[PDB]
RNA sequence: GUGAAGCCAGAGGAAACUCUGGUGGAGGCUCGCAGCGGUUCUGACGUGCAAAUCGAUCGUCAAAUCUGAGCAUGGGGGCGAA
RNA sequence: UGGGGAAAGGUUCCAUGUGAACAGCGGUUGGACAUGGGUUAGUCGAUCCUAAGCCAUAGGGAAGUUCCGUUUCAAAGGGGCACUCGUGCCCCGUGUGGCGAAAGGGAAGCCGGUUAAUAUUCCGGCACCUGGAUGUGGGUUUUGCGCGGCAACGCAACUGAACGCGGAGACGACGGCGGGGGCCCCGGGCAGAGUUCUCUUUUCUUCUUAACGGUCUAUCACCCUGGAAACAGUUUGUCUGGAGAUAGGGUUUAAUGGCCGGAAGAGCCCGACACUUCUGUCGGGUCCGGUGCGCUCUCGACGUCCCUUGAAAAUCCGCGGGAGGGAAUAAUUCUCACGCCAGGUCGUACUCAUAACCGCAGCAGGUCCCCAAGGUGAACAGCCUCUGGUUGAUAGAACAAUGUAG
């Protein structure tokens, strides 16, 4: 796991041949939004504190790869 | 414990300016010998 | 206050079976096996530890980039730097004494 | 009877020498052209102590006259040498403490050490802590030199033998008493298996010639002849005289 | 660096050169 | 506050090994544990490491000396003889 | 538990040097658990738990202390603080 | 008398069933009898290197089975290139075998779940090391092989053959003192449980954060200005200073320290609904400080003792030197980031002992290590308790002599 500091280069990571998937996890208690992408070697994480800019980010990324929501209590 | 207490007090006095180095050094060797029983006895000797 | 056990077949305390205690997200006390501690390289002449070079086991030095393994000057490794200055001064003065010695001998004693 | 103790030591099974901690033997350089006609010099790197011996050793580094490398050596250290000292070896070397020069280029009355019995065997005589040999006189024809050995005997050696000026370091090691049984054990535990030692009178007749009896005694003369079979030489061998040494010793 | 590290690098350059020669 | 009348350093041996034998060892122990001034740097820090090795704690020089003393009377007398003999004869 | 060298402060003396209070932590020193050993009861058992064990009482315990695996010495031979 | 291992044993492990025999009484039970099942590795070991030591080769003895010999009176080796094609050239040369450690040296994996019986191996998630091939991004170059700081030195890269020098691997016992992790201890808060004739804002339990990375720091030491006697700094323990102290400002070795990812989506504690079963679903909570000659492990700076000074090799890196090679329209032998492929062989069940090893046996004997709670107390002394484990050693009735123990 490795931090991605800003928004600009995070979309650069997602536009790669080996970006298999991505997911979204939201923490209601702390008002925080996390964007995760799975590459061949690492799992880059981008942290956003605001919620308005999150909506724009979701649609800017390429439509090929899937996006999930990470529900509560994932089944075994 | 007693040696650390006496030595710590002397450093505080020198930095503030209550005593100078010539009196500080002489009191240091007096404390190494069994001269001062406790903290109260040392400050009383300084005033005199 | 739970007690722990080893996780490998070696049951003896032989300066290569080194362990430390960790607490796991499952709320249990386990044992984690660790390696030995690297030693800092020394100077060639005086014998003190060089500054600016890390201390690792001898095999790990093959995976690190060059600038992290040296210092940018003459005799970058293996010499402290105080010893390097002595070499520069000593080498210069010795050769100067050689020039005057040979001129004195060749001129003042072979004039005939 | 059985085989007595001093006969077993020749088989070399338990009574060998401990040699794990000894690094190298102490010798001079081989005789070469440079040291036969001129001189060379070397640096003293370390003064080290090796187990099982007094007389601390010294490590000296020389160059190579024919190849691009340097050779390290191991000498016996004379008293007064220090790390970083320059020492010289050869025929024309100066006469100072620590130098090595042939025994011919030496005035009478000087003390030297580690003298070669024959030129090229790299040191045989006078190499123990605080010992030396003295030159007495020369014979310029049929070159041979008279020397006096530490034991007092006199010898004649060829004039080309080598020696190192001075006295072997280590001083008066044998003055203070050992004072403890343990201290004796530590001294011998790094040399050989010869400690402790049992008196022959306390054994049984099958073990030693001194044997048993209803009282502890020898029973016969303790001076043994020079030519006797092995297993008989237990005592004072070929003794010329006996008893406390009162007067002066005529032999010299 | 050890010899095997140097042997690998020079073998790569030799292979690269032949491909250029084969092409031209 | 002297703690001893005559025993001195050899008080760790208690009442063993006999009175006479303790005196000889004290003569030799006192002189080997002391400190001597260095001949090169001048500081007062030279101590014995091995049976015949003495080294300075400041300038790191190492010198070979006697068993329990930096120098011995026999060795000192020889240097002067050698120096006097050499310089008159060849100069 | 005892408290050896080294060090600090004060007092006495013409001097040489001597007293008093602390600091420090040496020794094949000492009481004493586990380990190792085996003095007495000439105790128990003595076709026994056991072809050498059991109980109480004992010796030493930071050093000539205790111990695992690998290797060497073979019968008129080995090894032996005897 | 708990939880796991080395030597040794060899199916004793798990399930179902059972007449006789064995378990010095019984037996529906069993380590017995009968029938089936069970041990998954690039990361844990062997495999690699040498030590004490053993055995080939050159040679010498002995009628002979064989004894000695390990670098010795030996013509003893290994490195590169190109050819259609192996078969052709060119350098260096003092040296030139194997075996020998599951406790020595050593490249690399952590958490959660799962089976009647195995898992650091299986499943899910997140990582690492070696070897072999190759492409993009960035860097360097027309002054051909980088810039900055007075300095200690710094950064994402930033040519380097022969030969040579140096470091790491690499090492004793003991003593007090300081920093870090774990355990123990005290106070407050949210949940559940025990007690209640009376008292007790009471007593007890849960409140967790791995490998691997980013960023800010932490003894020693080192650098710059200046020039100290009315001598100064200073450790529990008197060492340091014109060979440059005090003071002011900087660089650097060392996280089991703080914060962020991994990571709450996990694990744990309560509550409310569902039902032959295949099956469950949904709510909340998962905090804040203090203390010490405390116990244990680890790191650092000092000190004492010696006629005692406390292993070797494989492997890995830096430097001196300057062979060869290379652009002006691209080339590149850039130790930087990302990307492609692969990792063979054998062991892995269970006991380690008042029943699984050795003593003729299910024998009061013997047999090497790791972890270590509360009270009293100087204390790993003795006595009582919590987690965990047993309730297994032929039984019933009576109380004369003589016995063993108290
Ligand atoms: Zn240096
Ligand atoms: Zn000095």
């Amino acid at each position: 796991p490795q931090e991605v500091s800003d928004i600009k280069k995070f979309i650069e990571i997602c536009r790669r041949k080996d970006a298999s998937s991505a997911r979204i996890k939201k923490n209601p208690k702390t008002q925080q939004i996390k964007f995760k992408v799975r590459c061949q070697r690492f799992l880059y994480t981008l942290v956003l504190k605001d919620s308005d800019k999150a909506e724009k980010l979701k649609q800017s990324l390429p439509p090929n790869l899937q996006i999930k929501d990470v529900p509560k209590r994932n089944k075994r | 414990r007693r040696q650390r207490v006496l030595r710590r007090l002397l450093v505080k006095y020198r930095a503030s300016g209550k005593i100078d180095k010539h009196l500080y050094h002489e009191l240091y060797h007096l404390a190494k010998g069994n001269t001062f029983k406790h903290k109260r006895a040392l400050v009383e000797h300084i005033h005199r | 206050p739970t007690r722990v056990t080893y996780r490998r077949r070696n049951p003896y305390n032989t300066t290569s079976n080194r362990t430390r205690v960790i607490k796991t997200p499952g709320g249990q006390l386990r044992v984690l096996h660790i390696k030995k501690r690297g030693t800092a390289p020394k100077c060639g002449d005086c014998g003190i530890k060089l500054p600016g070079i890390p201390a690792l086991r001898p095999r790990e030095y093959a995976t690190i980039s060059k600038p992290k393994k040296t210092v940018q000057r003459a005799y970058g490794g293996s010499r402290c730097g105080n010893c390097v200055r002595d070499r520069i001064i000593r080498a210069f003065l010795i050769e100067e004494q050689k020039i005057v010695k040979k001129v004195l001998k060749e001129q003042s004693q072979a004039e005939k | 009877g059985r085989v007595i103790r001093n006969q077993r030591k020749g088989r070399g099974s338990v009574f060998t020498a401990h040699t794990r901690l000894r690094k190298a033997p102490a010798k001079f350089r081989p005789l070469d052209y440079a040291e036969r006609h001129g001189y060379i010099r070397g640096i003293v790197k370390e003064i080290i102590h090796d187990p099982g011996r007094g007389a601390p050793l010294a490590r000296v580094v020389f160059r190579s006259p024919y190849k691009y490398k340097q050779i390290t050596e191991t000498f016996i250290a004379n008293e007064g040498m220090y790390t970083g000292q320059f020492i010289y070896a050869g025929k024309n070397a100066a006469l100072t403490v620590g130098n090595i020069l042939p025994l011919s280029s030496v005035p009478e009355g000087t003390v030297v050490s580690n003298v070669e019995e024959k030129p090229g065997d790299r040191g045989a005589l006078g190499r123990t802590s605080g010992n030396y040999v003295t030159v007495v006189g020369h014979n310029p024809d049929e070159g041979k030199t008279r020397i006096k050995l530490p034991s007092g005997a006199k010898k004649v050696v060829p004039s080309s033998s080598r020696g190192m000026i001075g006295i072997v370091a280590g001083g008066g090691r044998t003055d203070k008493p050992l004072l403890k049984a343990s201290r004796a054990k530590h001294k011998f535990a790094v040399k050989r298996n010869r400690w402790p030692k049992t008196r022959g009178v306390a054994m049984n007749p099958v073990d030693h010639p001194h044997g048993g009896g209803n009282h502890q005694h020898i029973g016969k003369a303790s001076t043994i002849s020079r030519y006797a079979a092995q297993g008989q030489k237990a005592g004072l061998i070929a003794a010329r005289r006996t008893g406390l040494l009162r007067g002066t010793q005529k032999t010299k | 660096m050890r010899a095997k590290w140097r042997k690998k690098r020079t073998r790569r350059l030799k292979r690269k050169r032949r491909k250029v020669r084969a092409r031209s | 506050s002297k703690r001893t009348k005559k025993v001195g350093i050899s008080g760790k041996y208690g009442t063993r090994y006999g009175a006479s034998l303790r005196k000889l060892v004290k003569k030799q122990e006192v002189t080997q544990h002391a400190r001597y001034t260095c001949t090169f740097c001048g500081k007062n820090s030279v101590r014995r490491t091995a049976v015949g090795i003495w080294s300075c704690k400041s300038c790191k020089k190492t010198m070979a000396g006697g068993a329990y003393t930096v120098s011995t009377p026999a060795a000192a007398a020889m240097r002067s003889t050698l120096r006097r003999l050499r310089e008159i004869t060849e100069a």
